[PDB]
């Protein structure tokens, strides 16, 4: 669609290193480093994704605790008597 | 040579004492790497096959 590679950027004075997918195992030190790592990743975010999320159940907590007390009978029953 | 692919390319055989480096080598346009690439593998294939 009139972009491909050959005409993307000019890159220059970078040279790049790799392997075979079959000379290198698939899933290295899964849990030796990753496992580190998404603890690193929440820490990173959690001060800005909890907060908000965490608000939103003291709204649900609160909301509909006020409205099982609104169907809850209040004793209003004085002025009548017997 | 119909269609300009390479400047240059070669067939090479190195040997060493228990490897090699059996190959090709070839000199192109910055467009006609993966024109020849995909031409010089098929050529391999073909005789394998």
């Amino acid at each position: 669609m009139g972009r491909q590679f050959g005409h993307l950027t000019r890159v220059r004075h970078v040279i790049t290193y790799s392997l075979s997918p079959f000379e290198q195992r698939a899933f290295p030190h899964y849990f030796s480093k990753g496992i580190p790592n998404v603890l690193r990743r929440t820490r990173a975010c959690i001060l800005r994704v909890a907060p908000p999320f965490v608000a939103f159940y003291l709204v649900y907590t609160w909301g509909t605790q006020e409205f099982e007390k609104s169907k809850r009978k209040n004793p209003a029953a004085y002025e009548n008597d017997r | 040579a119909t269609n300009k692919l390479c400047q240059s390319f070669q067939t090479f055989n190195i040997c060493y004492a228990d490897t090699g480096l059996l190959g090709a080598h070839f000199v192109c346009d910055h467009m006609s790497i993966d024109d020849m690439m995909f031409v010089l593998q098929g050529q391999w294939m073909r005789l394998c096959t």
